[PDB]
Parts: structure tokens; C-alpha cells; sequence
């Protein structure tokens, strides 16, 4: 089922089997805990490795940051959790967290607690402020406690997953698990919550190849996710996007839409055996631990799709008083420029496709919802189906009753009145499109401008753009470029002689028809 | 042999000389908005509140150059972050409110911040 994604490899690092991957609670750093006996952290934005800590000489399964103390907790096959200062580089504390190696650690920023889960079938609580005294010991799990997560609706609650085919929800107060969920059938590798103030969910992953979704409120199993085609090592929920990201020991990661569980993507890397997953709680970074290293990956959807016409129908999709599937929104409010204005939505009629991009017409007569290689046109404020068309991309031009589309045949297309224009068809190839009157099409390390008159190459500007937008006179253009910005002059008369003559080269243009104004 | 006619040409070395050369070609009312000076400068007070407090000072200075009466001391440039349009969205004053403090951030930053509210406005 369609979803705004864009998987990007933010940083990779090669090392012996990383059991845990973490994002720093408040920092842009991601910590991965390796089987090098070392845990290493790298800030995968500037691509700087901030620090490493040698916890043990035998594997460190878990590592997490207790950001407030400016300390990191690690649990290694020393059967200890050792604490270090990540800016004063020394070991803050050393303590025996368990009688066995520590698979996962969870940190409660609001309490002094870390509870750690270990394969001594017990999860123990340590309080950093007491100098890592044992606050509470939880006895409930009768098997290897693979992972621990804290519920974000009550931090006093956590769930622990154990290979005993349950995930047990426990409270701090109570050694014993205050209720048990039987979340899986072939042991539970992982537990995660689907984050938020109104989301009572659990996930279980198991070596029966499957990840299962559970609702902790209702206690039923919402659905079963195919997971992988081999034992699901870990599974987690993405917060923002409706998906579940799972990893398997087959070296494959799969992304599943959390609305029908149909395969959004399968990712392999040449690192293989993907042991863990974790997700950033502020959303759009997930990190996955593999045998041969760790990766931090960045998921797509960073920005919203919307457009403001002149009718006061400012239309978005998703959001409040609007559904994603259907289309709506209005914004007729003019309250003070210094704050964010209300939603001010008024209801808007039918849709039939998903909005990859959803946009009102710039002067208010059309609405366009674009999605899945198709555009559907709905009427400005009535929303009856006006028109239809093809569009992997749709952009309104300046004309906005002429628009540019990428129909993805290797020629950038113009559709006029939502009907295809074949008097427009670049003598460039295409790789991408910029709208406005002279359509910019990017191909062969060039930006070429084409005529909506006879589709000849007017000029080529040798710095490719981000965008072309053309003024509403179509003589002046504003080019968004990595250069920074251009304003160019299209001299109309010069173009008419040049285009007719076709003195403008197929892939290089005529450097006179356009001139660079500034 | 230092001073280039260029922007750069590459590499940390050229880059380090370059901020020296830039300060020459615009000395006028401090650097104002710190150049490539910013990178070393944080480490210069790694102990830990003092960096923010300092940073807050520069940010306040930078906003505007006011009258400069008794505790109205903001230098740097007169317009470069203005103050106070009525069409500016979501306004300059939001950052100005931080500087009004009870302790709203921590004490070192607090002492700097109270002076800094006084200083801009």
C-alpha cells in the first residue's frame, strides 16, 4: 500500500556483531553495542565518531545513554553494567547487573532507573544516583531476557521479552510481572511499544519467522506480520510512519505498512544477519544491528504536501479534520502573524487515490491529488471529478492550467487542461523535471529549458537546478540551484527566431534566446 | 606566506588563515556574527554552563545595537536581526523572553540572561 518513504544510509560502521543499536535520548548520536567488547558511538550527522568505551574484552550486548548524567550504560559478558562519562572519558561506575550477560538496558530519564534484561532470566533495576545500587529485582521471566523497553505512557511500566513465548508487562513496584501477554509462539526476542500518549501497543518478534502486533489495551493480537522469510531476530514500530521495521538473520530488513501489512520494501546491505532494530522516538531514523557491523538509516517523509489557492481552501492531506485517503482543508483565519494560526478547516468532497502530493490550484479552480503514477483532479470547492491524468510527479506551473508532469518515459511532459501536450516533448532525454513556463528538464549534467511552443532547446544552463519556477509573464525565471539562485531573462523575440531556426543544439542549446540576468 | 586573493582554495590550513584574513576585511564593531572562529570557541569553556551563558551574550549583542545606556549595552550591528516588526512571524521576541529569567535555565546562564534582557530592551 503506498507510503512516503526514502531509505538513506546515514552512517555505517563495520565491527563484530552488534547486538544493540540505540539512538542517544536527546543527542544526534547513535550508539551501537558490539561484540568487540567495545561499544562505539558515532554522530551520524557530521560523520564524526564521538567516543568508544571498552566495557569488556568479551562482547557487550547492550548499550544506552543516560543523557542527564552525561553517562552511558553498557552491559557486557562481564555480567556487569559499567558506566562511563562520555565527555570526561573514564569509567563512572562498575557494578554487577546480573548473573549473566546483559542483552538490553532501558533508561528512564524521569526516574534514576535503568532496568536491564539479562539471560539469567531476570531483569534487575539499578539506580544511577545511588551509585548503581540494586533498587529492585524483577523475577518473573523463566527464560533468556532478550530485550527490555519502557512504556512511554507510564515509565514505571516496562515490558521485557524473553524466549519463554511471552512478553510480560511489569511494574517497578512489583518484582513480579503484574500481567503476562503470550505474544509469540517460538519465544519473544523483542518488545517495543508503539510510542505516544495514546498508543497502548506491544510488538513481539519471534524465531518462527514472524513478528506479531498486539494491542495491550484489548489484549488481542491485532495482526501477524510475515516479518521475514527466516527467523525474525527483532521487530520494532516506527512512531511517525505507519510501518513496522523488522530484521532477520537472513541479512534482510523489511518494512511493512501497518494498515494492511503489504511489503513496503526489502533491504539487504552485504552486512547480513540483522539482529536488532530500534527506532528514534522523535522519528525518521531507525538503526539496525548486523553481524558485520551496524548501520544507521534515515527514513523518508520529512516535509508535508500542501497548497494554498486564492479561495482560502488551503489543502493538505492527513492532519486534523481531514483524512489521508480523502481530501480536505481550509484556512480562512488571519489571526496575527507572530503565532501559528488555527487549522480553520472546512470539509471537502471525494477522492479516489492516495496523496503522494495533494495541492490546490494557485488561483482556485482545481484541486489535484497526485498519487501512484496517476493524478486525479477534483473541482476547487465542489470536489467532483473534473479530470484525470498520469503523473509520477505533478507540479502546477505558473499557468496552472498548464502543468508539468513526469510521465517517466524519459521525456518530461506537459499536460494542458489535464490532457497530454505532445507539442511538448524535450529533445533532451529526462532525468527530472522543474515546472514553470520554460520547462526545465535535467539530463546529461545539464538543465535544458523547453518551449511550450515547439519543444526546441532554448538554452541549457550548466548548473542543474533544484527548481525552476517562471514568473507569470514567462520572461523572468527563478532558478533554485546548488549555485544558490539565478534570475534569467527569456527574451521572447530572440527565442522565436532561435526556436524556429532550431539553432539551439539537442543537448547544449543556443546560448542566446535566454540570457543570465543575475 | 599568508593572505590569499581568493575565497580559499581548500584544506583546514588555508581555512584557518582565511578567518584571520576575513576579520581584516571587516573589523567594524567586533566580528558581530562569528566567522570560523565558532569551532575552537566552544571548547574554550568546556566546563559547561559557561559556553551557553557566553553564547547567549553574543546572540543578544547581535540582535541589535540599542541606545547603550545603563545596562542597555547591546553593541554589534544595528540591523542584522532587527527588533520588532508587527508582520514578522513568529517574531524576534520569543528569543528575547528566554533572557527574562527567574532561573529558567541554570544559574550561570541566569545571571548572564537577566543582564541580557535588560541590555536589548
Amino acid at each position: 500500500m503506498p507510503l512516503r518513504l526514502d531509505i538513506k544510509r546515514k552512517l555505517t560502521a563495520r565491527s563484530d556483531r552488534v547486538k544493540s543499536v540505540d539512538l542517544h535520548p536527546t543527542e544526534p548520536w547513535m550508539l551501537a553495542s558490539l561484540y568487540n567488547g567495545s561499544v562505539c558511538v558515532w554522530n551520524h550527522e557530521t560523520q564524526t565518531l564521538v567516543k568508544t568505551f571498552e566495557v569488556c574484552d568479551l562482547p557487550v550486548r547492550a548499550a544506552k545513554f543516560v543523557a542527564r548524567k552525561n553517562w552511558v550504560v553498557t552491559g557486557a559478558d562481564d555480567m556487569q553494567i559499567r558506566v562511563f562519562n562520555y565527555n570526561t572519558l573514564e569509567r563512572v561506575h562498575m557494578f554487577e547487573a546480573h548473573s549473566d550477560y546483559i542483552r538490553c538496558i532501558a533508561v528512564h530519564p524521569t526516574q534514576p532507573f535503568i532496568l536491564t534484561s539479562s539471560d539469567d532470566m531476570l531483569i534487575k533495576l539499578w539506580d544511577w544516583d545511588k551509585k548503581w545500587s540494586c533498587s529492585q529485582v524483577f523475577e518473573g521471566h523463566t527464560h533468556y531476557v532478550m530485550q527490555i523497553v519502557i512504556n512511554p505512557k507510564d515509565n514505571n511500566q516496562f515490558a521485557s521479552a524473553s524466549l519463554d513465548r511471552t512478553i510480560k508487562v511489569w511494574q517497578l513496584g512489583s518484582s513480579s510481572p503484574n500481567f503476562t501477554l503470550e505474544g509469540h509462539e517460538k519465544g519473544v526476542n523483542c518488545i517495543d511499544y508503539y510510542s505516544g500518549g495514546d498508543k497502548p501497543y506491544l510488538i513481539s518478534g519471534a524465531d518462527d519467522r514472524l513478528v506479531k502486533i498486539w494491542d495491550y489495551q484489548n489484549k488481542t493480537c491485532v495482526q501477524t506480520l510475515e516479518g521475514h522469510a527466516q527467523n525474525v531476530s527483532c521487530a520494532s514500530f516506527h512512531p511517525e510512519l505507519p510501518i513496522i521495521i523488522t530484521g532477520s538473520e537472513d541479512g534482510t530488513v523489511r518494512i511493512w505498512h501497518s494498515s494492511t501489512y503489504r511489503l513496503e520494501s526489502t533491504l539487504n546491505y552485504g552486512m547480513e544477519r540483522v539482529w536488532c532494530v530500534a527506532s528514534l522516538r522523535g522519528s525518521n531514523n531507525v538503526a539496525l544491528g548486523y553481524d558485520e557491523g551496524s548501520i544507521i538509516v534515515k527514513l523518508g517523509r520529512e516535509e508535508p504536501a500542501m497548497s494554498m489557492d486564492a479561495n482560502g481552501k488551503i489543502i493538505w492531506a492527513k492532519h486534523s479534520e481531514v483524512q489521508q485517503a480523502n481530501l480536505k482543508a481550509m484556512g480562512d483565519t488571519e489571526i496575527k502573524d507572530g503565532e501559528r494560526l488555527p487549522l480553520a478547516v472546512k470539509d471537502m468532497g471525494s477522492c479516489e487515490i492516495y496523496p503522494q502530493t495533494i495541492q490546490h490550484n494557485p488561483n482556485g479552480r482545481f484541486v489535484v491529488v497526485c498519487g501512484d503514477g496517476e493524478y486525479i483532479i477534483y473541482t476547487a470547492m465542489a470536489l467532483r471529478n473534473k479530470s484525470f491524468g498520469s503523473a509520477q510527479e505533478f507540479a502546477w506551473a505558473h499557468d496552472s492550467s498548464e502543468y508539468a508532469i513526469r510521465e517517466s518515459n524519459s521525456i518530461v511532459k506537459i499536460f494542458k487542461n489535464f490532457k497530454e501536450k505532445k507539442s511538448f516533448k524535450p529533445d533532451f532525454g529526462a532525468e527530472s523535471i522543474y515546472g514553470g513556463f520554460l520547462l526545465g528538464v535535467r539530463s546529461v549534467n545539464g538543465l535544458a529549458f523547453y518551449d511550450w511552443e515547439n519543444t526546441e532547446l532554448i538554452r541549457r544552463i550548466e548548473i542543474q537546478p533544484k527548481h525552476i519556477f517562471w514568473s507569470d509573464s514567462g520572461e523572468l525565471v527563478c532558478i533554485a540551484t546548488e549555485e544558490s539562485f539565478f534570475i534569467l531573462k527569456y527574451l521572447s523575440e530572440k527565442v522565436l527566431a532561435a526556436q524556429e531556426t532550431h539553432e539551439g543544439v539537442t543537448e547544449d542549446g543556443i546560448e542566446d534566446a535566454f540570457e543570465v540576468l543575475g | 606566506v599568508e593572505l590569499i586573493y581568493k575565497v580559499c582554495h581548500a584544506n583546514p590550513s588555508e581555512r584557518a588563515r582565511f578567518i584571520r584574513c576575513i576579520y581584516n576585511l571587516l573589523q567594524s564593531s567586533s566580528p558581530a556574527v562569528k566567522y570560523e572562529a565558532a569551532g575552537t570557541l566552544v571548547t574554550l569553556s568546556s566546563a559547561p554552563t559557561a559556553i551557553k551563558a557566553a553564547a547567549q551574550c553574543y546572540i543578544d549583542l547581535i540582535i541589535k545595537e540599542s541606545d547603550n545606556n545603563v545596562k542597555l549595552i547591546v553593541l554589534d550591528r544595528l540591523v542584522e536581526l532587527k527588533e520588532h516588526p508587527a508582520h514578522e512571524r513568529v517574531l524576534q521576541d520569543l528569543v528575547m523572553d528566554i533572557l527574562r529569567v527567574l532561573s529558567t535555565p541554570d544559574l550561570e546562564v541566569r545571571k548572564k540572561t537577566l543582564q541580557l534582557a535588560l541590555d536589548l530592551v
